DNA sequence: GGAGAAGGAGCAGAGCG
DNA sequence: CGCTCTGCTCCTTCTCCTTCCTCTCGATG
RNA sequence: AUCGAGAGGA
C-alpha cells in the first residue's frame, strides 16, 4: 500500500466498545498492463 | 559385456545435457580444468568447449530393461547434437 | 567365500603363522609402494620396522598385535609352513578344521582329539598320529 | 582366526580432489578407513592384502553435487572368533576376578565363573596373579583361553576365555 | 505459486528430471531423516550431538542411514502409521541382476 | 553424520501390535493434555514432539526444526475391527473353518487347485472366495477326487457354518438351525490359522498376518501430525485428531472402568460398541451408514482419510503439486525488440529472487562488486553464505563492503542477464506451454515477450497472466538450456509442423513488403539494413539503376535470410514467371518468386522456418525470427496500415 | 482386430474436428488399451485395476482404498514408476534420468 | 485421467516400450522407432499414375530402343549401351520397384500418395543441385554400377538396431521397409539421369547426407513418450468430444451403433 | 444420477431315484 | 417321472464417483 | 488463523 490518511472516524457501537474506521486514499496513475 | 555392445554410438540428448550440466558443476567446485581459459568464466560455457574436443572424463551407464547395462566411454560416443 | 572378481573362491581359514608370514609380505608390498611413491625375536622387531616405515606409530593396538602374534608363533620359517600345508591338504582337511592345528600346537592325535572336538567323531586317528610327530619335530626345530 | 576375502567399501570424494592424482588419494583414504576396523560380520579387519591393484571399478557421481561414491574392492586380513575355540594368548591387564587376554586383535576376558576352582587370586604377587593353583596366570607370562562364544559388542568385538579344561590352560 | 500436477506433466515430457526433483524438494518441502535398516520406519533416536543412534523395537544401532525426503512426504507415512499401516523403507533392492 | 543413502523399494504390510508397542516411547493414559503450562506425562508430554522452545522430544533437542515426533502408544480394552478391513475381515471368515484354524476347501478339491496355481496372490484370493464361501459345512471327512469311496479326514470341528452379515461396525452370524459374532471369537480364530493357509489367503506371515487386521493397541502420532494450535489469543482448538483421541481415550477409561467396577455386562456392550465407533471415525469419519462424528463446534469430525483422500489432501494437494520459492507471476506483454529465447523482467523482480553462485576463482572479482552493490541496488545479491553455513544478511549490516569472499562460498545472486528460467501460462495444457527463455531486466512492471512465442503458448496480451521459475542449481540451468530452450521446440512433435511464426501486424508487412510493386528510396533501406543485426556491411546492388537508385522490397528482406537456403514452393499458376506473383522460391538466401505470406513463414511444414531449422539449427532460426520482425515492422511504421468502415463497404 | 477398429474409430473423431495428431502418439494409446488382453478403460476400473506399484495407482482417483489392500497383501512397490520417485522426492528413471553417470577414472589418468 | 494412463511409458535404449512393470507395449516405437519431431509428410511417386507411366519413369533397357538410355545424359554413351552386366542391374532395380509398386498398393488401399517419412529427400537433392551449381547441360560422370551400388549401400547402412542376432537383424528390415521404397522410388537410375543431373561428387554427398541425417532423426531413447503422446491427444479435446469421451470410458452401451455392410 | 459392482431369487434343465 | 441338484437366469440393491490466482465476508473452539 | 460461503479474473 501507498497513500495518506484521509478520514480518520472514531465511534462505538451499541455496547459501548470503541471503533476505529480510517480511510486512506492514493492516486492510480494508468501504468502499463493496465487493462482498458 | 564391453563386447558387442548393442546400444547406439552416438550420444543422446538427454546425456548431453547432463553431462554438460555436471561438468559444469564440478568446475563451479573449482575442479581441475582440463582446457586453457580463453576467459570463460561461465562454467557451462568451459562445459561445451570441453565436450566438443573430448576431454571429458565420464563414461556412461546406460540400464537396459532386465538391469544389465552397458558403458560407453564419452570419447567413444558420437557427439550429433 | 566368493572375492569381488565374480570367482567363488574358497573359504580361506588362514593359519595364524602363515596369516604372519602372509602380512610380512603385504607389509612389504606397502613399503614398496612408499618407496615408488626366522626367530620370533627377529621376526617381531623386522615388522616392527616394516610397521614404523609405512605407518605413523598411532596403531600402537595392532603393533602389539603382531607382536604378541609373533610370540605364539609355530611355524614362522614359510618354507616350512609349505610342508604342514601339504601335510594336511592331501587329507583333503577342512579349510576351518586346518586353521586350529596350523594355529595350535598339538603332539598326540588324542590332544588335538580334546583339544577340537569336530575332530573327535569322523577323524583317522593314523593321520593324526604321523603327521603330528612329525609337525611336532617341526615344532621342535624354532 | 584369521581369513582373507575380497571386501569392499563406500568412499565419498569431494570435487575440489577430482584431479588425476585421485586414484592414489583414494588409494590413502581406502587404507585408512579400512585398516583398524571391528566388525560383527568380519570381526576385527587387519589389513589390507596386495595394497596394489585398487577395484575403484568407476566413480558413482551423485546428482545432489559433485560428490561421488567408490565401492572399492580389495583383499583384507581379517580375524573372526568361534565359540569354543583354543588359542595360546598373553595377559594383557590383570583383575581380582579373573584376567583380560589378547587374541590376536580381539580382547577377551578370562571370567572367574570358568577357571578351576582351586586356583585363587593372589594380590601378594606382583603382577597380583593368580597362585592357588597349577594354572598360574599373569601379565607377563603365556595362556591358553578357551573362546566359549564371541561377545560382539557396539564399540568392539570380545569373548570369554575360559581355563578350566584338562587344556586350553595356563601357558 | 502452485506447481500443479499439469505443470510436473511437462517436466515429465521434457525430461528435466533434474529440474523436476530440485522444484520439489530444494525449492520447498526440504527435510531429513533417520530410518532403521531392520524396519523401514522412521523411529531412530538421532542423538546428535552424541553421534548415538538407536531403533527400539530393533535395538538396532548400526542400520542408520540419512534420507532427504519431503516434508509433507514424511507427514504422509507418519499418518500411515497413525492407520496401523506399515510404509517400510528399503535402500536395497531385493533383486540382484 | 550417518551413512546416506536412496529408497530402492518399499513394503508395506500391518504393525504387529508388540511391534507397536516396543517403538512407541510412551503409553497414553489421560484423555486431558493439561497445570498451566506443564504437559500431561501420559498425553503430549516432551518425549512426543515437545512444542515450540523444548528441546526435548525424546532427549532429541533440536527443536522442531531437526527432529519430527515419535509415535506413542494406546492399550485397547477390548479388541476393536480395522475398518479399511471389515470386508476383508468378513470375507476371509467366510473362508476359514469357523473354530477350526483351517480352510473349508482344501487342495483335495481341483478346483482350489486351479485357484492356488494363480501366481497372483490377489486373484488367488478371490478365486478362493467364491468357492469357500459357498462352502456351509466343514465336515471332516472328505471324499477323495483319485478315491470317491475313501474319505479324507481334514476338518476339524466337522460342524457347519453360519452366514456373515455386516451389521455396520459388527458382523453375525447366521447359524444354519443365528447371533451376532465376538470380537475375540475371530481373533482366535485367525491366530489358529496356519501360515501355509496365509499363501493361499494372500497374507504375508511377517507382514501382513490376518489377526493384525484387528486393533488391539494404537498408535498415537506425535503434534506435528496434528500440530499444536494457536490461531487465537492463545486459544488451543487442538485439531481434529487431538480432540478425537481423546474421545477414544474417555472412552476407553470408560469401557475399562465399567468393567471393573460391577461388571455391568450390558453397560459394557454400548461403550464396546463405543469404543469402535469412535475408533472407526477416527480413522474414517465416513461410512455408509448413517452414523456420522460431529465435532462440538457442530461440524462433522475430519479424520484421516480425509486428510488423504480427495484434491487437496495429502497425496494430490502436498506430494503431486506443490506452493515453490523461486517463483513470480505477473501480466505479460509484446515487445517486438526481444528475441524469441529472451524475456523481459521487471527491476523489481530480479531485485528479491536470487540464485546462489558459487565463489571460484573464475567470478570472485564480479561477485565481490554485486556484493558491495548489495540488495538496494539492482546488480547484487542479498545473502552471502561462508562455507560455515553462516548465512549473512547485506539487508541489515554495513558489511557489505567489509566481508572478504572466499572460494566455495555462495552468493545469493539477484537474477542477471542471460540466466535461464522457465515460463508457464496456467493451464499448462501441453508441452509446449512450459519453456525456457532468456532474462534480459528491464524498468517497468511486466513481463515481455516476443510476438511470434505466444502462439505455441495459446496466450494474448488481453491481460493475461503467466507463471515464472528459476532454477537453483547449476545441473538444472545447464538442464533447461538444452531440453526446455525456446528454439529447441520450434518444430513440434503435436502435429509435425512448426509450432511458431510471424502473426499479426509483422505478418502483413511481409505481404506488403514482399509484394512486387514495393519499392524502397534509398534512405530508407540504409536504415531497414542497419536494424538487421546480422547484416555484413555490404550494401546490395538496387534493382533499379539508371533512372533512380531504387531498391524491391524483395531484395532487401533477403539480407536477413541467411546464406544457403533453398526453397521451392510451386503453385497450380507458378511456371518459372508467376504471372500472379505467387508460389514462392528463395534461392541461396534470395528470394526470387512469390508474396512471402502465411504458406512461407507461417505454421505449414513446408515454410521457409521448417527449413532453417534443419540446414542452420535452432540456434540459426530464432536469430531468423528476430531480423525479419525488426525488419518488417520497421518499414510497416514507416509505411503505415489501418482499416475502417470503408473496408466492409461494397 | 479390436485394436485396429479402434485406431480407426479413435481417428474419426480427431480428424472430424480438423485438427492433425501424428501417428505415432495415436498408435500408443490404442496399443496400451489392449495389452492386458482385452479392452482396458482408462477410467477407475481399468488401468487404475492393473498390478502397477500401489504408491502409483494410489494417486490416481482412488487413496485410501488402495492403501488398505497393500497392507492386506504386504504388496512391494519397485519404485521404477515417476511418480513413486516423485513422493519420495527421488530422481525419477527417465529422461536424464533414465540412466546413470559413471567417473571413467582410466580416461583420467589418461589426460595428464 | 489420460496422462496418469500413460505417465511410466518410455523408451528404453534397447529401442523398445516399456511401462513401469517392463512390460512391452510396442516393440519399436510407433512401429518405426522415429522421432516425431523429425519426420513430414512426402510423396510417393511408385504409387500412383497408370502402369505405363510408371514403367516410363523407372524402366531402363540398354538393348532395346523402347528405353534407351540417352548417350548425352552420361560422359559414357554407347559404353553403356549394350552392356548386359548393367542391363541385369537395371532389371533387378525394375523388378525391385515393381514389387514395391503392387507392394504399396496393399499397404495404401486407398491408393494415397502421401504419408508422413523421414529425412526429406527432395530438399537435399535440390541442395545438391545447389551446392556447387551442377551445369546441368553436360553429361554427367555417373555410371549406372555407381548408383546401384549406391542405393544398395545406402540401404545396408540405415541401422535402427544394432542387434546382430537373427531376430533383430529381421526387425531392422521390417523397420525400414517403407522408407527404403521411397529411397528406391526417387533415387531411380533414370531418374537420378534425366530429373536430376547430377555429378559423381555430387551424388557421393547426397548418399552420405541422407544417412548422416537419418541417424540424427531416430527416436531418442529415454523419451516419455506415454505422456508426449498424452498431451498431444490432449490439446486437440480442448478445441465427436463426448464420443471421445465415451470412448476412452469403454462404456459398452454406445449411444449410436451402427453398421456398414458393403 | 449414473454408473458399475453385488448379492439374492427364481427357475429350468440335467442328472438321479 | 418325480427328485434333486446346479448352474443359469434374473433382479433388485448399493455404492461414488470431476486448470490457476485475487480479493471480501461472517462465524466459529 | 482455519473452515465455511460468496464475488471476480486467467
Ligand atoms: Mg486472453
Ligand atoms: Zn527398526
Ligand atoms: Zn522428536
Ligand atoms: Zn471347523
Amino acid at each position: 500500500e501507498n497513500g495518506i490518511v484521509d478520514q480518520v472516524l472514531v465511534t462505538t457501537n451499541q455496547d459501548g466498545l470503541k471503533f476505529v474506521k480510517v480511510r486512506v486514499r492514493t492516486t492510480k496513475i494508468p501504468q502499463i498492463g493496465d487493462k482498458f | 559385456p564391453k563386447d558387442q555392445r548393442a546400444t547406439t554410438p552416438y550420444m543422446t540428448k538427454y546425456e548431453r545435457a547432463r553431462i554438460l550440466g555436471t561438468r559444469a558443476l564440478q568446475i563451479s567446485m573449482n575442479a581441475p580444468v582440463f582446457v586453457d581459459l580463453e576467459g570463460e568464466t561461465d562454467p557451462l560455457r568451459i562445459a561445451m568447449k570441453e565436450l566438443a574436443e573430448k576431454k571429458i572424463p565420464l563414461v556412461i551407464r546406460r540400464y537396459l530393461p532386465d538391469g544389465s547395462f552397458e558403458d560407453w566411454s564419452v570419447e567413444e560416443l558420437i557427439v550429433d547434437l | 567365500q566368493i572375492n569381488h572378481q565374480g570367482e567363488e573362491e574358497e573359504l580361506i581359514a588362514l593359519n595364524l603363522s602363515e596369516a604372519r608370514l602372509v602380512i610380512k609380505e603385504a607389509l612389504v608390498e606397502r613399503r614398496r609402494a612408499f618407496k615408488r611413491s626366522e626367530t620370533r625375536e627377529k621376526e617381531l622387531e623386522s615388522i616392527d620396522v616394516l610397521l614404523e616405515q609405512t605407518t605413523g606409530g598411532n596403531n600402537k593396538d595392532l603393533k602389539n598385535t603382531m607382536q604378541y602374534l609373533t610370540n605364539f608363533s609355530r611355524f614362522r620359517d614359510q618354507e616350512t609352513v609349505g610342508a604342514v600345508i601339504q601335510l594336511l591338504k592331501s587329507t583333503g582337511l577342512h579349510p576351518f578344521e586346518v586353521a586350529q592345528l596350523g594355529s595350535l600346537a598339538c603332539d598326540t592325535a588324542d590332544e588335538a582329539k580334546t583339544l577340537i572336538p569336530s575332530l573327535n567323531n569322523k577323524i583317522s586317528d593314523d593321520e593324526l598320529e604321523r603327521i603330528l610327530k612329525e609337525l611336532s619335530n617341526l615344532e621342535t626345530l624354532y | 582366526m584369521f581369513f582373507i576375502k575380497d571386501l569392499s567399501l563406500n568412499i565419498t570424494l569431494h570435487p575440489s580432489f577430482f584431479g588425476p592424482r585421485m586414484k592414489q588419494y583414494l588409494k590413502t583414504k581406502l587404507l585408512e578407513e579400512v585398516e583398524g576396523s571391528c566388525t560383527g560380520k568380519f570381526g576385527y579387519i587387519l589389513c589390507v592384502l596386495d595394497y596394489d591393484n585398487i577395484d575403484i571399478q568407476r566413480g558413482r557421481i551423485l546428482p545432489t553435487d559433485g560428490s561421488a561414491e567408490f565401492n572399492v574392492k580389495y583383499r583384507a586380513v581379517v580375524f573372526k572368533p568361534f565359540k569354543g575355540e583354543v588359542v595360546d594368548g598373553t595377559v594383557v591387564s590383570c583383575s581380582q576376578h579373573g584376567f583380560e587376554v589378547q587374541v590376536g586383535p580381539m580382547k577377551v576376558f578370562v571370567t572367574k565363573h570358568l577357571m578351576p576352582q582351586d586356583l585363587t587370586f593372589n594380590a601378594g604377587s606382583n603382577p597380583p596373579s593368580y597362585q592357588s593353583s597349577e594354572d598360574v596366570i599373569t601379565i607377563k607370562s603365556r595362556i591358553r583361553v578357551k573362546i566359549e562364544g564371541c561377545i560382539s559388542q557396539v564399540s568392539s568385538i570380545h569373548a570369554i576365555g575360559s581355563i578350566k579344561e584338562d587344556y586350553l590352560g595356563a601357558i | 505459486l502452485r506447481f500443479g500436477e499439469m505443470e510436473r506433466d511437462c517436466m515429465i515430457a521434457h525430461g528435466a528430471a533434474s529440474f523436476l526433483k530440485e522444484r520439489l524438494m530444494e525449492a520447498s518441502d526440504a527435510f531429513r531423516v533417520h530410518i532403521c535398516g531392520i524396519c523401514g520406519l522412521m523411529t531412530v533416536i538421532a542423538k546428535l550431538n552424541h553421534n548415538q543412534f538407536e531403533c527400539k523395537g530393533c535395538d538396532n544401532k548400526i542400520d542408520i542411514y540419512q534420507i532427504h525426503i519431503p516434508y509433507a512426504a514424511k507427514l504422509l507415512f507418519q499418518e500411515l502409521m497413525a492407520m496401523n499401516i506399515t510404509p517400510r523403507l528399503y535402500t536395497d533392492r531385493s533383486r540382484d541382476f | 553424520s550417518a551413512p546416506l543413502r536412496t529408497v530402492k523399494e518399499v513394503q508395506f504390510g500391518l504393525f504387529s501390535p508388540e511391534e507397536v508397542r516396543a517403538i512407541s516411547v510412551a503409553k497414553i493414559r489421560f484423555p486431558e493434555t493439561m497445570q498451566t503450562r506443564a504437559k500431561i506425562g501420559g498425553l503430549n508430554d516432551p518425549r512426543l514432539g515437545s512444542i515450540d522452545r523444548n528441546l526435548k522430544c525424546q532427549t532429541c533437542q533440536e527443536g522442531m526444526n531437526e527432529c519430527p515426533g515419535h509415535f506413542g502408544h494406546i492399550d485397547l480394552a477390548k479388541p476393536v475391527f480395522h475398518v479399511g478391513f471389515i470386508a476383508k475381515i468378513k470375507k476371509v471368515c467366510e473362508c476359514v473353518c469357523m473354530h477350526c484354524g483351517k480352510l473349508l476347501l482344501d487342495e483335495h478339491n481341483e478346483l482350489m487347485r486351479q485357484a492356488l496355481a494363480i501366481k497372483d496372490s490377489k486373484k488367488r484370493f478371490a478365486a478362493i472366495w467364491t468357492l469357500c464361501k459357498t462352502k456351509m459345512v466343514c465336515e471332516t471327512d472328505v471324499p477323495s477326487e483319485d478315491d470317491p469311496t475313501q474319505l479324507v479326514s481334514r476338518g476339524g470341528c466337522g460342524n457347519t457354518q453360519p452366514t456373515i452379515r455386516k451389521d455396520g461396525l459388527k458382523l453375525v452370524g447366521s447359524w444354519k438351525k443365528l447371533r451376532v459374532l465376538s470380537t475375540e471369537e475371530i481373533l482366535n480364530i485367525f491366530k489358529h490359522i496356519s501360515v501355509k493357509d496365509f499363501t493361499s489367503l494372500g497374507f504375508n506371515e511377517v507382514f501382513s498376518r490376518p489377526e493384525w487386521m484387528i486393533l488391539t493397541c494404537l498408535p498415537v502420532p506425535p503434534p506435528p501430525v496434528r500440530p499444536s494450535i494457536s490461531f487465537n489469543e492463545s486459544q488451543r482448538g487442538e485439531d481434529d485428531l487431538t480432540f478425537k483421541l481423546a474421545d477414544i481415550l474417555k472412552a476407553n477409561i470408560s469401557l475399562e472402568t465399567l468393567e471393573h467396577n460391577g461388571a455391568p455386562h450390558h453397560a459394557i456392550e454400548e461403550a464396546e460398541s463405543l469404543l469402535q465407533f469412535h475408533v472407526a471415525t477416527y480413522m474414517d469419519n465416513d461410512i455408509a451408514g448413517q452414523p456420522q462424528a460431529l465435532q462440538k463446534s457442530g461440524r462433522p469430525v475430519k479424520s484421516i482419510r480425509a486428510r488423504l483422500k480427495g484434491k487437496e489432501g495429502r497425496i494430490r494437494g502436498n506430494l503431486m503439486g506443490k506452493r515453490v520459492d523461486f517463483s513470480a507471476r505477473t501480466v505479460i506483454s509484446g515487445d517486438p525488440n526481444l528475441e524469441l529465447d529472451q524475456v523481459g523482467v521487471p527491476k523489481s523482480i530480479a531485485k528479491t529472487l536470487t540464485y546462489p553462485e558459487v565463489v571460484t576463482p573464475y567470478n570472485i572479482d564480479r561477485l565481490t562488486q554485486l556484493v558491495r552493490n548489495g540488495p538496494n541496488e539492482h546488480p547484487g545479491a542479498k545473502y552471502v553464505i561462508r562455507d560455515s553455513g553462516d548465512r549473512i544478511d547485506l539487508r541489515y549490516s554495513k558489511r557489505a563492503g567489509d566481508i572478504q569472499l572466499q572460494y566455495g562460498w555462495k552468493v545469493e545472486r539477484h537474477i542477471m542477464d542471460n540466466d535461464p528460467v522457465l515460463f508457464n501460462r496456467q493451464p499448462s495444457l501441453h508441452k509446449m506451454s512450459m519453456m525456457a527463455h532468456r532474462v534480459k531486466v528491464i524498468p517497468y512492471s511486466t513481463f515481455r515477450l516476443n510476438l511470434s512465442v505466444t502462439s505455441p503458448y495459446n496466450a494474448d496480451f488481453d491481460g493475461d497472466e503467466m507463471n515464472l521459475h528459476v532454477p537453483q542449481s547449476e545441473e538444472t540451468r545447464a538442464e533447461l538450456s538444452q531440453l526446455c530452450a525456446v528454439p529447441l521446440q520450434i518444430v513440434s512433435p503435436q502435429s509435425n509442423k512448426p509450432c511458431m511464426g510471424i502473426v499479426q501486424d509483422t505478418l502483413c508487412g511481409i505481404r506488403k513488403l514482399t509484394l512486387r510493386d514495393t519499392f524502397i528510396e534509398l534512405d530508407q533501406v540504409l536504415n531497414m539494413l542497419y536494424w538487421v543485426p546480422d547484416w555484413d556491411g555490404v550494401i546490395p546492388t538496387p534493382a533499379i539503376i539508371k533512372p533512380k537508385p531504387l531498391w524491391s522490397g524483395k531484395q532487401i528482406l533477403s539480407v536477413a535470410i541467411p546464406n544457403g537456403i533453398h526453397l521451392q514452393r510451386f503453385d497450380e499458376g507458378t511456371t518459372l514467371l508467376s504471372p500472379k506473383d505467387n508460389g514462392m522460391l528463395i534461392i541461396d538466401g534470395q528470394i526470387i518468386f512469390g508474396v512471402v505470406e502465411k504458406k512461407t513463414v507461417g505454421s505449414s511444414n513446408g515454410g521457409l522456418i521448417h527449413v532453417v531449422t534443419r540446414e542452420k539449427g535452432p540456434q540459426v532460426c530464432a536469430k531468423l525470427f528476430g531480423n525479419i520482425q525488426k525488419v518488417v515492422n520497421f518499414w510497416l511504421l514507416h509505411n503505415g496500415f489501418s482499416t475502417g468502415i470503408g473496408d466492409t463497404i461494397a | 482386430a479390436g485394436r485396429a477398429a479402434l485406431y480407426k474409430e479413435v481417428y474419426n473423431v480427431i480428424a472430424s474436428d480438423g485438427s492433425y495428431v501424428n501417428y505415432r502418439h495415436m498408435a500408443l494409446l490404442v496399443d496400451v488399451m489392449t495389452t492386458q488382453g482385452g479392452l482396458t478403460s482408462v477410467t477407475r476400473h481399468g488401468f487404475n485395476r492393473s498390478n502397477t506399484g500401489a504408491l502409483m495407482r494410489c494417486s490416481f482417483e482412488e487413496t485410501v482404498e488402495i492403501l488398505f489392500e497393500a497392507g492386506a497383501s504386504a504388496e512391494l512397490d519397485d519404485c521404477r514408476g515417476v511418480s513413486e520417485n516423485v513422493i519420495l522426492g527421488q530422481m525419477a528413471p527417465i529422461g536424464t534420468g533414465a540412466f546413470d553417470v559413471m567417473i571413467d577414472e582410466e580416461s583420467l589418468v589418461k589426460y595428464m | 485421467r489420460l496422462v496418469k494412463a500413460l505417465e511410466d511409458i518410455m523408451v528404453h535404449y534397447d529401442n523398445t516400450t516399456r511401462n513401469s512393470l517392463g512390460n512391452v507395449i510396442q516393440f519399436i516405437y510407433g512401429e518405426d522407432g522415429m522421432d516425431a519431431a523429425h519426420i513430414e509428410k512426402q510423396s510417393l511417386d511408385t504409387i500412383g499414375g497408370s502402369d505405363a507411366a510408371f514403367e516410363k519413369r523407372y524402366r531402363v533397357d540398354l538393348l532395346n530402343t523402347d528405353h534407351t538410355l540417352d548417350p548425352s545424359l552420361l560422359e559414357s554413351g554407347s559404353e553403356i549401351l549394350g552392356d548386359l552386366k548393367l542391363q541385369v542391374l537395371l532389371d533387378e532395380e525394375y523388378k525391385q520397384l515393381v514389387k514395391d509398386r503392387k507392394f504399396l498398393r496393399e499397404v495404401f488401399v486407398d491408393g494415397e500418395a502421401n504419408w508422413p517419412l523421414p529425412v526429406n529427400i527432395r530438399r537435399i537433392i535440390q541442395n545438391a543441385q545447389q551446392t556447387f551449381h551442377i551445369d546441368h547441360t553436360k553429361p554427367s560422370d555417373l555410371t549406372i554400377k555407381d548408383i546401384v551400388l549406391g542405393v544398395k549401400d545406402l540401404q545396408e547402412n540405415l541401422l535402427v538396431l544394432r542387434g546382430k542376432n537373427e531376430i533383430i537383424q529381421n526387425a531392422q528390415r521390417d523397420a525400414v521397409t517403407l522408407f527404403c521404397c521411397l529411397l528406391r522410388s526417387r533415387l531411380a537410375t533414370r531418374r537420378v539421369l534425366q530429373e536430376y543431373r547430377l555429378t559423381k561428387q555430387a551424388f557421393d554427398w547426397v548418399l552420405s547426407n541422407i544417412e548422416a541425417q537419418f541417424l540424427r532423426s531416430v527416436v531418442h531413447p529415454g523419451e516419455m513418450v506415454g505422456v508426449l503422446a498424452a498431451q498431444s491427444i490432449g490439446e486437440p479435446a480442448t478445441q465427436g468430444v463426448p464420443r471421445l469421451k465415451e470412448i476412452l470410458n469403454v462404456a459398452k452401451n454406445m449411444k449410436t451403433p451402427s453398421l456398414t455392410v458393403y
